[PDB]
């Protein structure tokens, strides 16, 4: 079960990125399960609850999500175990 | 060369120059209480001996502690974390036992003590934090578990750090019909180390293992390593 059931749907998540002024694409972030918290470029995953901040220019939300929260179920559901392990086995 | 300047680059690779390299604790659970319903893990003794020999040759002071209850596994880990690693470059924990799932966003999984009581990988890993063990701060803390079945915030700082967990639940035996032949995953890991530790870092070694596990079946292929190392780890070979 997700830590934030209200953000289980992509539409609810992208909504929170109303005025997003950062380089990291908000659509990608939302697809990767993230939703903006309202302060800085801070986002959290609706399922695992993991938060990420200080995003870099060409940084992929999914890679960052797998790199820091390899145990996320949404992550596993969407990308599969092979993907997660490979992210961790090729830093 | 390209491989020589990477091994030495103190910015890219952990420096493992001390002799001994560090402690290596191996929890080897073979016999479980009848009541738990967990089967005797025959073949584990040979898995243990392979790893004990492996890390000894990698310069670690290996200590084997067998048949530990959940509580005693924790005590043994707290004990290891409570020691002074000031003169060591790395720490290694190896757990061989039955296991079960335990959800966690960073270090999922759990292992059973001989009593059939679970100990999550998260608790095991966090025993070695920079507050309880500053002595191992900035030093690789490796965990190899065979359990037969942007930046984060709150405060912006990279954590976990210098933690590497290889968690395997692959139940296969070297000899698929003989449960005493030893764990296939352990053998594959030992084999890869014997042939590549001298020239390849931990990540590459486990990638080779994952590659092997892959052509063996795969639904498990869960050695699902949780890599939070900040630099490449090249072991100190004989
Ligand atoms: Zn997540």
């Amino acid at each position: 079960l997700p830590r934030n059931p209200s953000m289980a749907d992509y539409e609810a998540r992208i909504f929170t990125f109303g005025t997003w002024i950062y380089s990291v694409n908000k659509e990608q972030l939302a697809r990767a399960g993230f939703y903006a918290l309202g302060e800085g470029d801070k986002v959290k995953c609706f399922h695992c609850g993991g938060g990420l901040t200080d995003w870099k220019p060409s940084e992929d939300p999914w890679e960052q999500h797998a790199k820091w929260y390899p145990g996320c179920k949404y992550l596993l559901e969407q990308k599969g175990q092979e993907y997660i392990n490979n992210i961790h086995l090729t830093h | 060369g390209a491989l020589e300047s990477l091994r030495g680059n103190a910015d890219l690779a952990y420096i493992l120059s001390m002799e001994p390299c560090g402690h290596c604790l191996i929890i080897n659970n073979v016999n479980f209480c009848r009541e738990s319903g967990l089967r005797t893990r025959t073949g584990s003794n040979i898995d243990c001996e392979k790893l004990r020999r492996r890390f000894s040759s990698l310069h670690f002071m290996v200590e084997v502690k067998g048949d530990l209850t959940a509580k005693k596994m924790v005590l043994a880990l707290l004990e290891l974390a409570r020691q002074d690693h000031g003169a060591l470059d790395c720490c290694v924990v190896v757990i061989l036992s039955h296991g079960c799932q335990a959800s966690h966003l960073q270090f999922p999984g759990a292992v059973y003590g001989t009593d059939g009581c679970p100990v999550s990988v998260e608790k095991i890993v966090n025993i070695f934090n920079g507050t309880s063990c500053p002595s191992l701060g900035g030093k690789p803390k490796l965990f190899f578990i065979q359990a037969c079945g942007a930046t984060p915030f709150q405060s912006s700082l990279p954590t976990p750090s210098d933690i590497f967990v290889s968690y395997s639940t692959f139940p296969g035996f070297v000899s698929w019909r003989d449960p005493k032949s030893g764990s296939w995953y352990v053998e594959t890991l030992d084999d890869i180390f014997e042939q590549w530790a001298h020239s390849e870092d931990l990540q590459s070694l486990l990638l080779r293992v994952a590659n092997a596990v892959s052509v063996k079946g795969i639904y498990k292929q869960m050695p699902g390593c949780f890599n939070f190392l900040r630099k490449k780890l090249f072991f100190k070979t004989s």
